[PDB]
This record gives C-alpha cells, sequence and structure tokens, in this order.
C-alpha cells in the first residue's frame, strides 16, 4: 500500500506535467520520459526493447513504475519483485521467472445470470413474485440495520417456495439495506444457518447478504488460474493445458488477454543465466513490458568476471532505454510527506512537516514515511491526537535517522567492534 | 424465398404469413441456426404483409414479442437480420424499448475485439430503427452508446454512418453531441453534416402571418 | 469549446438587450389599414437581434395583455397574438442561437405565462405549442426560468386540462428533465438541486392544489422516496413538502398521510433539528393533518401511525412547548380554540379537537411534568377546558364534526397515573368538575366506568 | 540496512515478548547455523523450526468426576 496514491504519470495530451496530477510530485524529466516510453509502447515499438530506472536508492524508484502501470490501463497486471528472490530453496530460476510472467498477464472472463441473496426470518413478501420490477416497494424485512424502501426483480418466488423453514436464514429470502434489490447472478446459494463453528468458544452471528450481483471476472491473472488448479512447485501439464484451456477461451470472445507490465530491482543480483532467459522470454508472442531499476555503478556481473555498466550484459544493455534523474529536495518532500501524511490519516502540523522533512532530505525518504506511523502510538499515549514536532522529536527519544540507524549503529558498532 | 417471389402475394401469402407465424414456433424450438434462417423466413413474411397487416399487423406482433424473446435470449447476427426486417414495418415503437434493451446489451463492448461484427449491425440498425421507432427519448439513450461506438471502435466508417442515422433525427440532441465533442475527426463530419434544411425569407414569412390575419 | 466564444456572444446579447423594435411595436399597435412594408422591414431588423425581438414582444404583450384581458381577444388582441406566434415560429427556427434565446424563452414564456393567465382566447395555447415546440427541443438548463414555467403549469390547471396536461406532458418531461442527465453526463450530486427541485415540488405541489392528473403524485412520491434513503438533511423544504404532502392527502388516497407518517418519524428527530431552526411549519402541519386524521379518526394504519403520533405529539411537544408554552398560555389556547370550533362544524371540530388532543396529549404529560397544589390553579381550568371541550363540542360534536372521547380518555389516564403514583393529590375543584362533566355525558358505559374508577 | 545489537543478554528479550503476547505461546529459538546440517537439507530444518513456532490453543470437553 506504500504506492496507493499514486495515480499515474500526470501530464497533459501534450506531454507536459501538471507537476501534480495522479498525486505524482515534481520529478519532471522522468515522468517525462516516462510519458514518450508510454507513446512507444502504444504503438508496439518496445518489441524488443526495454527500459532501466537508474534510480537514487533509499527512494523506491516504482512510484514511477505504478504511475505507468496507471497510465496505461485500469487494471493492467503489474508485479513488481526483488532481484534477490528468484534463489528460492524449492522453486527453480525457471520456475521463477515463469511464475513472474504467468503473473503479469490477465484475462475477461464475465457471465450472465440472476438470483437475490439475503438474510431474513423466512416470512416474505418476496416468497412470492409478481415479476419483473420492484414488486417490494418501501418493503420493510428483517436485517441487521433497519428496515428498508427499495426495488427487487423477478424470479423471487420458486426459491422461497423451495426454502423450507428453516433454523438459520441465511437463505435467498429477501433484501433490508434501505434502498435497493435485485436478483444478480449469484447462484452462491445453499440452505444453512447464519453462523460458523469458532475456535475458542461458540456463539451466534446475525448476518447475512444485503445483495448479491456480479458478471464476474475475479479470477484475472494467468498465474491465478493455476494455484486455482492446485492444491489449496507447479506442474506443467496443469499449466499447458490451461494455456489448452484458454488457447480456445479467447477464441469464443468469450475470454480476452491483455499484458501487463514486470518490474525487477537491484537486477545486479541477477546472474547471466537470467539474463538469457529473459532476452529470449521477451522476445516472445505478447510478452509484457519490463522495467528495471538499479543504484549500482559499473560493476561486475554476477556469475561471471567482468565489468560493464550497472552489471548487465552488453547484448541488452545496447537495446535498452535509459531514464534517470535527481534526489529529492526540500519542498517535494514535505509535498510528499503530505501525500503520505493524508494518506495514513494523521493529524501533523506544518510545523512537524518541517522537523520531518529536515531528517527525510537528509536521511532518505523511504525511512522517514517508515516513521510516520510509529509516532501515531505516543498521539495514542499522549492522547494528543495530532503530531506537531512535539511527537517525532519526543519520540526521538526513540528516533534517529539512517546514518544514524546504520552507520551510527555501525559507529555503535564501530564503537564496540574498535575492541 | 417463394414468397419473395409469389411477393405479389396472395391469400396463400397471407397464410404463408400464418406460416411464418408457424416459423415463429419453429423459432421457439430455437431451431438453432435454423433460427436464423427462419428469421430471413420472417424477414420475407414480414416482407408480404405489408399490404394491409392488420391480423397480420397483430400476427407479428406476437411473432416479435416471441422473437425479441430470441434475440434477448440472444441469437446473435440473427437478431441483426431481424432488427432490420422488423423495423422494415410501421406499429410498436415500444418494441424498440424492448429494442433498447437490446442495445443495452449492445453496450460493455468496449473492445476491439475481433471485428465490427455486432456493431455493424448495430451501426447499420441504427437510422433505420430511427427512421421508424422514434421513442426518441431512448433516441437519446440509444444515441449515447452510439456516440462511444462512433469516437473510436475499429470500424469508424460504421459508427460514422450510425451516427448520420442519428445525425438523421437532427437533434437539440444532435447539436448537444456535436457539442460535446469527441475525437472529432467523427465529430467534424457529423458537424459538418449538422446542417441540412433551408428556410429565410423574412419577407415570405411575414406575407404569410398578413394572409393568415386576413383569412381570420 | 467555441461556443464560449458563442457564450461570450449569448453573454453580449443579454447584456445588451431598439429604434427598429419600437417603430414595430408602435406601428403594429396603430397598423389599420395598410403597412406590409414596414412590418417585414421590422421583421429583418429584429430577426439580426433576436433579443430586440423577444423585449420588443414582452413588453407589447404585457400592454396588450391588460387591455385585451378586458375581453376573449377579438380583433386587434388577436391580431398581435398571431403576429407574436407568427414571429417565434419564424425565430425559433431562425434563432437555434445562445442562452440568450434561452433566457428570452423563459421572458416569452412568462409571458405567455400571463396570457394564459386568465387563458386569453387560445393565444395561450400556442404559446404552449410553441413550448411544447421549445421546451421539446430545449435541453438546457434556465432553472429559474424553469419556475416562469412553474407559472404556466398553474395557469394550465386552471384552464380545463387537454393540451396544457399534454404541456403537463411536456411539464412531466420538464420535471423528468429537473432530475435528469446534462450534468449526470457533466458528473455531480445536488442534492442542492435535488432541494432545488424540492422548491419546485413546492411549485409540483402547486400543481397539485391546482388539481388533475395522477403524474404530480407519482412525482411527490419519487422526489420523497428519493430525498431520504441516502442520508440527506438540511430543513425548510421538509418543513415545505410536508403542507403539500398535507394539502393532497386531504384531496383524495391518502397516500399524502402515509408519506408524511414515515417523514414524521425521520423528521421527531430529524424536526427535533428543524425546530431548532423552527419547525413552526412543521408544528402547525403536523397539528392540521393530526386532526386532519382525527377528524376521520383514524384510518386504521394512519390511525396506527397517529396512535404512535400521539405518543410523538408527546415527543415534539417537548419541543412545541419551546415553539409555545406552561398552564395558563396552553389554557388560554385551548378557550379560543375551543370557542373557533363550536363557532364551525367540520374545521371547527377540528380548531378544538386539536387543542384539546394537544390538551390531551399536554395533560397526561404534564402529571408527569410537575407541581402540586400550584398545579391546582391551572388544573380545575384544565379540568374546566376539558369540560369546556365537551361544553364546544359534546354533542356539539354528536350533530355533526369529526372528533372523538378519546381525549377525555388521555386526560383522564395521565391525571390519574401521577396522581396515584402517590395517593390522592390534588383532585379539588378540578375533580368536582370532573365528576359533574362525567356524569353530563353518560355515554356510554365505557366512559362512565372509566370516570367512576378513576374517582375511586 | 540497520545496525545493532553486541555481546550478552539479547535473547532474555525474544522470551520477554514471549511471555507478554499471552501466557503459553510458542518460543522456539535457534542459530543460524542449524542449516548446514549434512544429515537432511535446509528446506527440512526451516518448516521444522516454523512449525515449531505455531500454536494451537485446542480446547476439550471431559466427562468429569
Ligand atoms: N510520491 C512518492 N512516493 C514514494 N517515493 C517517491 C515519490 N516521489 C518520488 N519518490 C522517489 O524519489 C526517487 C527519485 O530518485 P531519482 O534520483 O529521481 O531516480 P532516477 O535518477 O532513476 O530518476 C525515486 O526512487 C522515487 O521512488
Ligand atoms: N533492570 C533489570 N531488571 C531485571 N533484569 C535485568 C535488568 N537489566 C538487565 N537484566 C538482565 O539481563 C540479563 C540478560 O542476560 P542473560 O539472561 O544471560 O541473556 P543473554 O545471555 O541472552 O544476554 C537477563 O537475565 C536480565 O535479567
Amino acid at each position: 500500500g506504500a504506492h496507493s496514491h499514486i495515480r499515474g504519470l500526470g501530464l497533459d495530451d501534450a506531454l507536459e506535467p501538471r507537476q501534480a496530477s495522479q498525486g505524482m510530485v515534481g520529478q519532471l524529466a522522468a515522468r517525462r520520459a516516462a510519458g514518450v516510453v508510454l507513446e512507444m509502447i502504444r504503438e508496439g515499438k518496445i518489441a524488443g526493447r526495454a527500459v532501466l530506472i537508474a534510480g537514487q536508492p533509499g527512494t523506491g524508484k516504482t512510484a514511477i513504475a505504478m504511475g505507468m502501470a496507471q497510465a496505461l490501463g485500469p487494471d493492467t497486471p503489474f508485479t513488481a519483485i526483488a532481484g534477490s528472490e528468484i534463489f528460492s530453496l524449492e522453486m527453480s530460476k525457471t520456475e521463477a521467472l515463469t511464475q513472474a510472467f504467468r503473473r503479469s498477464i490477465g484475462v475477461r472472463i464475465k457471465e450472465e445470470t440472476e438470483i437475490i441473496e439475503g438474510e431474513v426470518v423466512e416470512i416474505q413478501i418476496d416468497r412470492p413474485a409478481t415479476g419483473t420490477g420492484s414488486k417490494v416497494g418501501k418493503l420493510t424485512l428483517k436485517t441487521t440495520e433497519m428496515e428498508t424502501i427499495y426495488d427487487l426483480g423477478t424470479k423471487m418466488i420458486e426459491s422461497l417456495t423451495k426454502d423450507k423453514v428453516q433454523a438459520g436464514d441465511v437463505i435467498t429470502i429477501d433484501k433490508a439495506t434501505g434502498k435497493i434489490s435485485k436478483l444478480g447472478r449469484s447462484f452462491t446459494r445453499a440452505r444453512d444457518y447464519d453462523a460458523m463453528g469458532s475456535q475458542t468458544k461458540f456463539v451466534q452471528c446475525p448476518d447475512g447478504e444485503l445483495q448479491k450481483r456480479k458478471e464476474v471476472v475475479h479470477t484475472v491473472s494467468l498465474h491465478e488460474i493455476d494455484v486455482i488448479n492446485s492444491r489449496t512447485e507447479i506442474k506443467s501439464e496443469v499449466r499447458e493445458q490451461i494455456n489448452a484451456k484458454v488457447a480456445e477461451w479467447r477464441e469464443e470472445g468469450k475470454a480476452e488477454i491483455i499484458p501487463g507490465v514486470l518490474f525487477i530491482d537491484e537486477v545486479h543480483m541477477l546472474d547471466i543465466e537470467s539474463f538469457s532467459f529473459l532476452n529470449r522470454a521477451l522476445e516472445s508472442d505478447m510478452a509484457p513490458v519490463l522495467i528495471m531499476a538499479t543504484n549500482r555503478g559499473i560493476t561486475r556481473i554476477r556469475g561471471t568476471s567482468y565489468q560493464s555498466p550497472h552489471g548487465i550484459p552488453i547484448d541488452l544493455l545496447d537495446r535498452l532505454l535509459i531514464v534517470s534523474t535527481t534526489p529529492y529536495s526540500e519542498k517535494d518532500t514535505k509535498q510528499i510527506l503530505r501525500i503520505r501524511c493524508e494518506e495514513e490519516d494523521v493529524e501533523m502540523s506544518e510545523d512537524a512537516y518541517t522537523v520531518l522533512t529536515r531528517i527525510g532530505l537528509e536521511t532518505s525518504l523511504r525511512y522517514a514515511i517508515q516513521l510516520i506511523t510509529a509516532a501515531s502510538l505516543v498521539c495514542r499515549k499522549r492522547k494528543g491526537t495530532e503530531v506537531q514536532v512535539d511527537d517525532i522529536k519526543r519520540v526521538y527519544s526513540l528516533f534517529l535517522d539512517e546514518s544514524r540507524s546504520t552507520q551510527y549503529m555501525k559507529e555503535y558498532q564501530d564503537a564496540f567492534l574498535f575492541n | 424465398x417463394x414468397x419473395x417471389x409469389x411477393x405479389x402475394x396472395x391469400x396463400x401469402x397471407x397464410x404463408x404469413x400464418x406460416x411464418x407465424x408457424x416459423x415463429x414456433x419453429x423459432x421457439x424450438x430455437x431451431x438453432x441456426x435454423x433460427x436464423x434462417x427462419x428469421x430471413x423466413x420472417x424477414x420475407x413474411x414480414x416482407x408480404x404483409x405489408x399490404x394491409x397487416x392488420x391480423x397480420x399487423x397483430x400476427x407479428x406482433x406476437x411473432x416479435x414479442x416471441x422473437x425479441x424473446x430470441x434475440x434477448x435470449x440472444x441469437x446473435x447476427g440473427x437478431x441483426x437480420x431481424x432488427x432490420x426486417x422488423x423495423x422494415x414495418x410501421x406499429x410498436x415503437x415500444x418494441x424498440x424499448x424492448x429494442x433498447x434493451x437490446x442495445x443495452x446489451x449492445x453496450x460493455x463492448x468496449x473492445x476491439x475485439x475481433x471485428x465490427x461484427x455486432x456493431x455493424x449491425x448495430x451501426x447499420x440498425x441504427x437510422x433505420x430503427x430511427x427512421x421508424x421507432x422514434x421513442x426518441x427519448x431512448x433516441x437519446x439513450x440509444x444515441x449515447x452508446x452510439x456516440x462511444x461506438x462512433x469516437x473510436x471502435x475499429x470500424x469508424x466508417x460504421x459508427x460514422x454512418x450510425x451516427x448520420x442515422x442519428x445525425x438523421x433525427x437532427x437533434x437539440x440532441x444532435x447539436x448537444x453531441x456535436x457539442x460535446x465533442x469527441x475525437x472529432x475527426x467523427x465529430x467534424x463530419x457529423x458537424x459538418x453534416x449538422x446542417x441540412x434544411x433551408x428556410x429565410x425569407x423574412x419577407x415570405x414569412x411575414x406575407x404569410x402571418x398578413x394572409x393568415x390575419x386576413x383569412x381570420x | 469549446x467555441x461556443x464560449x466564444x458563442x457564450x461570450x456572444x449569448x453573454x453580449x446579447x443579454x447584456x445588451x438587450x431598439x429604434x427598429x423594435x419600437x417603430x414595430x411595436x408602435x406601428x403594429x399597435x396603430x397598423x389599420x389599414x395598410x403597412x406590409x412594408x414596414x412590418x417585414x422591414x421590422x421583421x429583418x431588423x429584429x430577426x439580426x437581434x433576436x433579443x430586440x425581438x423577444x423585449x420588443x414582444x414582452x413588453x407589447x404583450x404585457x400592454x396588450x395583455x391588460x387591455x385585451x384581458x378586458x375581453x376573449x381577444x377579438x380583433x386587434x388582441x388577436x391580431x398581435x397574438x398571431x403576429x407574436x406566434x407568427x414571429x417565434x415560429x419564424x425565430x425559433x427556427x431562425x434563432x437555434x442561437x445562445x442562452x440568450x434565446x434561452x433566457x428570452x424563452x423563459x421572458x416569452x414564456x412568462x409571458x405567455x405565462x400571463g396570457x394564459g393567465x386568465x387563458x386569453x382566447x387560445x393565444x395561450x395555447x400556442x404559446x404552449x405549442x410553441x413550448x411544447x415546440x421549445x421546451x421539446x427541443x430545449x435541453x438546457x438548463x434556465g432553472x429559474x426560468x424553469x419556475x416562469x414555467x412553474x407559472x404556466x403549469x398553474x395557469x394550465x390547471x386552471x384552464x380545463x386540462x387537454x393540451x396544457x396536461x399534454x404541456x403537463x406532458x411536456x411539464x412531466x418531461x420538464x420535471x423528468x428533465x429537473x432530475x435528469x442527465x446534462x450534468x449526470x453526463x457533466x458528473x455531480x450530486x445536488x442534492x442542492x438541486x435535488x432541494x432545488x427541485x424540492x422548491x419546485x415540488x413546492x411549485x409540483x405541489x402547486x400543481x397539485x392544489x391546482x388539481x388533475x392528473x395522477x403524474x404530480x403524485x407519482x412525482x411527490x412520491x419519487x422526489x420523497x422516496x428519493x430525498x431520504x434513503x441516502x442520508x440527506x438533511x438540511x430543513x425548510x423544504x421538509x418543513x415545505x413538502x410536508x403542507x403539500x404532502x398535507x394539502x393532497x392527502x386531504x384531496x383524495x388516497x391518502x397516500x399524502x398521510x402515509x408519506x408524511x407518517x414515515x417523514x414524521x418519524x425521520x423528521x421527531x428527530x430529524x424536526x427535533x433539528x428543524x425546530x431548532x431552526x423552527x419547525g413552526x411549519x412543521x408544528x402547525x402541519x403536523x397539528x392540521x393533518x393530526x386532526x386532519x386524521x382525527x377528524x376521520x379518526x383514524x384510518x386504521x394504519x394512519x390511525x396506527x401511525x397517529x396512535x404512535x403520533x400521539x405518543x410523538x405529539x408527546x415527543x415534539x411537544x417537548x419541543x412545541x412547548x419551546x415553539x409555545x408554552x406552561x398552564x395558563x398560555x396552553x389554557x388560554x389556547x385551548x378557550x379560543x380554540x375551543x370557542x373557533x370550533x363550536x363557532x364551525x362544524g367540520x374545521x371547527g371540530x377540528x380548531x378544538x379537537x386539536x387543542x384539546x388532543x394537544x390538551x390531551x396529549x399536554x395533560x397526561x404529560x404534564x402529571x408527569x411534568x410537575x407541581x402540586x397544589x400550584x398545579x391546582x390553579x391551572x388544573x380545575x381550568x384544565x379540568x374546566x377546558x376539558x369540560x369546556x371541550x365537551x361544553x364546544x363540542x359534546x354533542x356539539x360534536x354528536x350533530x355533526x364534526x369529526x372528533x372523538x372521547x378519546x381525549x377525555x380518555x388521555x386526560x383522564x389516564x395521565x391525571x390519574x397515573x401521577x396522581x396515584x403514583x402517590x395517593x390522592x393529590x390534588x383532585x379539588x375543584x378540578x375533580x368536582x368538575x370532573x365528576x359533574x362533566x362525567x356524569x353530563x355525558x353518560x355515554x356510554x358505559x365505557x366512559x362512565x366506568x372509566x370516570x367512576x374508577x378513576x374517582x375511586x | 540496512l540497520l545496525a545493532g545489537p553486541p555481546g550478552t543478554g539479547k535473547t532474555a528479550l525474544a522470551l520477554a515478548i514471549a511471555q507478554e503476547l499471552g501466557s503459553k505461546v510458542p518460543f522456539c529459538p535457534m542459530v543460524g547455523s542449524e542449516v548446514y546440517s549434512t544429515e537432511i537439507k535446509k528446506t527440512e530444518v526451516l518448516m521444522e523450526n516454523f512449525r515449531r513456532a505455531i500454536g494451537l490453543r485446542i480446547k476439550e470437553t471431559k466427562e468429569v468426576y
């Protein structure tokens, strides 16, 4: 959720940054280049191309990544995993990369039917059904909130004629929200009491749907379908037959797949055998787009004995688009803070809004944020319900920055490791 | 096809429209792809009754109820052909309110899927439907869907054409749509269209008024 | 886009809005022999200036209207009307122009509004036809101007029905437009404009208050429905609506009452806040409708609602005493009301009974709210008032005008209760009166029984 | 990315954290060297020490005199 606020690159139609759209601060040149890349994508020119972000650490360039993910579409799949996360004990590297890719592709699987859901005593005015339309009015049945004034659908009679008088009525009877009902495609029905069997003690729970309807996808990722079809390390025959399954699904037009975008960071964690997979993987039929982010300089490629910029093999480097920009200033950081502040739903004095940035701007964005909640708890303690400098600085008793965290504690180390 | 030939339509064809009522029953069994064939049959059939169609008008009414059901259960291209055929008649303009529910089926189509298929139909359907039907209220509803298609939906010549049918409605809605704006390629096209009537004569009108007064 | 350039223009036209026009009006008045040249000249002049045309029309219309109101549109009045009509027709076409046109249209209507005022001889009819076209092509905002339309609605309702109902059909469509969709495309709430439409609904209630067509009823219902179920709250319109509700409910099929009932419970809370803003209207209305049912004595479900409303009357009285209160004033009001209702059959019954109802309510609650020997002062007079209720009604009630004993019972009960909760305090002259009146009535056994029991 | 604890008396605190989070919760301390075992391999001991650290509060009903 460290990027919930993000909504996209935030530029005009002429590829110019309105500097605050979508909730992204400053960082002009980066967003601009990212927009150019967005274009490149929308014309398939990124075929046999990828883009690498030469970031500065302690900043998590993921921001612009998520932004591009948004600006591509509403729900374009987007996964971000760490380069080091491929050396598992269980999964092979191939297994891991394949899982990532099949986790970067989605589908469109919607369907149709009609039946209500709800919970009320089995004395129903909709136990009969007039037909298509409201047939209820300001009908008032028992829910846990209040009575209702609403409209209903068509097929409500038979099911309640099917509904026997049960001890426990989370069954298709009525609606009592207050506003609106209908049938909808539920088919998620049985005859059952309104409770389950709990761990410590056992009590009753008055519950139940108010309504129910969905033209469903609710399963959208190539990787999702797989664990759907495994236990509640994946057998290939499952995958290919799933791929075989969808292979026709798409033909009818019933199903539609979209590319996504995948984001690795710390690419220098990989090795040649990993890259060799990618530049073969990417040139496939409909592979998603790829973005990478490092903060190392000239470096030895892992798995060999050679230097190369960022530790990337030349062949891959030639076919790349390199983007990079600056660490933050002050002004932005405050603005950056506010965003996360309001996202974290915290009462911060603009007085605090100085003592804190002067920490982060000196130390790092991704750490200062990491403190934000850590003050609310003493605000919960001091009853203060608001954060001036009063708190983080007070709990700067228990607070200190990265050099302080890393280095001065590395100096806490360098204190004693001297002996 | 015989009816198309015998299109002269004797009482044989009157009862062929009764056979089309039997074909409506054929359709019921859902006749599968054969109901699309039956739809064609009925289309012709419809074509006959064009003479008087009072009983036939009601024959068709019953039939149309069923037809509506057919294309609502949603029997694709079937519906397209049917729709047009149906339309070619008269007299329902409430049947088209049910057809507005069919255009409701026409939305969510956001793709870009395989071809203009369904859309083409709708596109085609539009002005034709618009010519008669004239639930202008739902004209606006329809228009919403139309607009989208027109904007960006692969087949632009169809959307444009669909919009041209909508253009014929010549609406406050027409001008509203125009004003509303779009990818504008098509909007400009339609806006340009966005005229066609002729009048004036700030003298002729006056004369007419005078004449009227005199008459009074 | 490019219509901002045009809106600037529309604004200007409005803003700016004349030799031609003057000439035209004057000459129109003075045309009586031969003048077509002048006529067409004028036309072209005030064609280039739609605003001018409209304005001219309006003023002319007004003067014309007064003089011609004195009649059923003979000769020149008719001429004028027709001229206007023709012009409009032509221009309506010509002037598929701006929103200057829109507001000018509003003005025109408004004159047409006044034309209808007495409904002329059809001039208004043709103006309505123009509107029908007009509104039929409108899809515009001009909310306020929509109000002139309000005037028009009223006008048509006063002139039989027919094409004004079609204009209702037009107006029905217009109401749909009030709660519509151009702004839906834009995308928002309003809420505030729902309340704007609730004011209109005040105008729709006036349409109801005229006569004919179930459309209004439907509308009302919908409006109210919409209005709540969300959670929306802001006061004055609610105060209004009620009045209207009451009115139509009285008028027929008591659906108004149902609406009102729901509203009322809600408002008892909601109107606790609304009485902070003085649900003065609410109070009066409440009383009115309470009595309306009370006259009917009791409309079951509505009556059931009203038994609960007797309880809610008490509830809201804890607030209507803030509106108006205490022993002295209570009694005064009661007496006045009594006299009034006595001197007034059904509605006088209503007045007096309302008071009692209020009075009776008050009585049991005031057994609960207070005094002992100071109570007596009012008590005897309360008893007196109770006796006086029967004095003013009872047999008066027994002939025509429609209330009930219920009150009697109520009062008795409350008093009894408090009193007994102690024991015997304080009865006295109030009690004297009580026994007397009890006896007086002796109808029927129920009440008599009650009396005796209370006494003992 | 940080630094920290030298010398003595750390695990005391781990066990402290153990007691306060309710009584009798799982606490299985292990050293990093465990995984480099020749008999069994890593994943084994890893999952083992995990399911060492999972508490089940089994509530049972007994027929008592
Ligand atoms: N709203 C935000 N939330 C979190 N991080 C942000 C936000 N805005 C900017 N950043 C961080 O600021 C950093 C900027 O680093 P920069 O030097 O611009 O990288 P590069 O040189 O590759 O352009 C990025 O890592 C990004 O994560
Ligand atoms: N103020 C204090 N009160 C009680 N015990 C303390 C206090 N300060 C330090 N300690 C002790 O520090 C000790 C840590 O030493 P030890 O038990 O050997 O743990 P470890 O070997 O993991 O460092 C704990 O036994 C704890 O009792």
